[PDB]
């Protein structure tokens, strides 16, 4: 489903992200909360103002999880087993929301990396995020 | 839905700076590469078999411009989008057989293209106003399917 | 869309034979097992942690009946579904925050339940008429979101 | 993504299908063509009347492909590589149509096997068909 070529493309994009994975994670969240106000209802316990400490910390966690997925891209169900337990069994997140966050991550990468975000790389990244999204909304204990 | 006075101002400001001959073609091309089944609707346009082929095709670029012009007319009639798009809705349903889910995908690809062109200027606030516009257009194009 | 005279006759014939206290509860239960994120909207109903728990829950069964009654009113006003469902559309959008994709899923689960109950009598022709009804209801419930 | 429990459920349903896989394949197609007339446009070369020989033959092919998937349920991309080549590269089928056929297969199984089509088995079958659908609409040469 992800091809050898898809894997090479994803790893290439992530190389260019460099040390900035945490910043991009936080920006993607902020874009989601403002454009799509209904997503705020999953975080009633957060301060959701621009530049809040809680959104910065959470952005770093989301980013670091995606880096581990890239490093274990041959077996995503094996690598993400614990995170699936959380999003599927405990939080019960509607799949529509994963589409909104994935879109906002693409908008963020497009904004910061205009020369690396080619149509072919855009295609491989959309697939990778869709695969991650499916793992996180599936129950497989 | 209603755009606020501020949302309307942000939309008008960015749109006056758009490359009219460029943005529409890039949006239609990315639709065909990212969501490859959409290639089937445009079979008469030529070779669409790889990313490089799609992005180099002259008929894809020209049609993308016509799509952009239609968005531009919509921006001048935001409180009567159903009347404005009534004829085009009939066409996409009765003649072209395009499933309405694809109208949403094209709107979001357009947003990704505006991001790539404008960078830091495409703030979360500007993005939010454009999401209301692309949703309104998608709904208006779907209205004669029902 | 308009149902033909024959489509209207098939809908009326099958509906008069439906188990009113049973079909609605089975449809809502299967929604919660097959599409497990829908459980989050019904947290006040109790234990929904396994297939057996969902299908044995009394509050799920009772609410399913209310949903069926609403479908029944829709069947008497097929040429004015928007006016009929105007109040309920406002509720599901403004107060409950239900994404409209879920209205389509519930319609199709209802169709699976009618199939299980009626067997050989749920012909391709009867199914076709019911697909027009469940699509009309889904669209009417979504109309005040736009 | 498919659990050990999901695999057991799918194999159980398929046991009960017995020697009838070809009949169920043909019925699912007929339901799709009548309820959703736009799907007919992928088969302009077929006679699409009820009980046609072309629909009977094709129903048998679709059914037999699903039996192979069940027998190789541990590695679906490996088992279905050739069929993906066809549906993704050559036919270019819109994913919405896979949702319509999968729904019609569920309606068919519900009609014929009311005592085996439990909510838990319905859930595992919907997942299996979604996974097959994703493989068939993905490009991975
Ligand atoms: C790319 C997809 C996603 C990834 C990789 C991801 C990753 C994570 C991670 C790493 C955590 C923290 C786990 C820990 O406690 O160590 C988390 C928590 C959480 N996630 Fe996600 N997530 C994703 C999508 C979503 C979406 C779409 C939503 C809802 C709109 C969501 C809602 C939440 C919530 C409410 C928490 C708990 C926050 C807290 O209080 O710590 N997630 N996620
Ligand atoms: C953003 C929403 C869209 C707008 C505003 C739009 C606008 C237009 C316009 C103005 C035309 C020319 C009409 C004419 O010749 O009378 C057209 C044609 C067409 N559209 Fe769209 N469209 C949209 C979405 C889509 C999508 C998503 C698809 C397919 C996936 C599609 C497929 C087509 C096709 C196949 C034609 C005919 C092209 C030809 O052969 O000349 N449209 N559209
Ligand atoms: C087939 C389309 C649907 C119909 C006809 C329908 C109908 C109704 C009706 C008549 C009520 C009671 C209204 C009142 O108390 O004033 C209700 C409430 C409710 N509906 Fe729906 N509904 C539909 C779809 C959905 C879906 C798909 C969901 C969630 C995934 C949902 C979630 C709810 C919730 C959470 C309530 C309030 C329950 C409570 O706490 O009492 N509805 N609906
Ligand atoms: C469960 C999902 C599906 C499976 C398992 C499946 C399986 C198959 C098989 C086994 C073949 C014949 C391959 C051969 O030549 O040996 C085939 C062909 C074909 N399929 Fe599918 N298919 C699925 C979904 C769909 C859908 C949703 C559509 C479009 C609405 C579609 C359209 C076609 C067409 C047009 C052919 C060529 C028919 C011919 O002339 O032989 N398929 N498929």
């Amino acid at each position: 489903v992800l091809s050898s070529t898809d894997k090479s493309n994803v790893k290439a994009a992530w190389d260019k992200v460099g040390g900035n994975v945490g910043e991009y994670g936080a920006e993607a969240l902020e874009r989601m909360f403002l454009s799509f106000p209904t997503t705020k209802t999953y975080f009633p316990h957060f301060d959701l103002a621009h530049g809040s400490s809680q959104v910065k910390a959470h952005g770093k966690k989301v980013g670091d999880a995606l880096t581990n997925a890239v490093g274990h891209i041959d077996d995503l169900p094996g690598a993400l087993s614990a995170l699936s337990d959380l999003h599927a069994y405990k939080l019960r997140v509607d799949p529509v929301n994963f589409k909104l966050l994935s879109h906002c991550l693409l908008v963020t990468l497009a904004s910061h990396l205009p020369s690396d975000f080619t149509p072919a790389v855009h295609a491989s990244l959309d697939k990778f995020l869709a695969s991650v999204s499916t793992v996180l909304t599936s129950k497989y204990r | 839905v209603h755009l606020s006075g501020e949302e309307k101002a942000a939309v008008t400001g960015l749109w006056g700076k758009v490359k009219v001959d460029e943005v529409g073609g890039e949006a239609l091309g990315r639709l065909l590469v990212v969501y490859p089944w959409t290639q089937r609707f445009f079979d008469s346009f030529g070779d669409l078999s790889s990313a490089s082929a799609v992005m180099g095709n002259p008929k894809v670029k020209a049609h993308g411009k016509k799509v952009l012009d239609s968005f531009s007319e919509g921006l001048q009639h935001l409180d009567n989008l159903k009347g404005t798009f009534a004829k085009l809705s009939e066409l996409h349903c009765d003649k072209l057989h395009v499933d309405p889910e694809n109208f949403r995908l094209l709107g979001n690809v357009l947003v990704c293209v505006l991001a790539r062109h404008f960078g830091k200027e495409f703030t979360p606030q500007v993005q939010a106003a454009y999401q209301k516009v692309v949703a309104g257009v998608a709904n208006a194009l779907a209205h004669k399917y029902h």
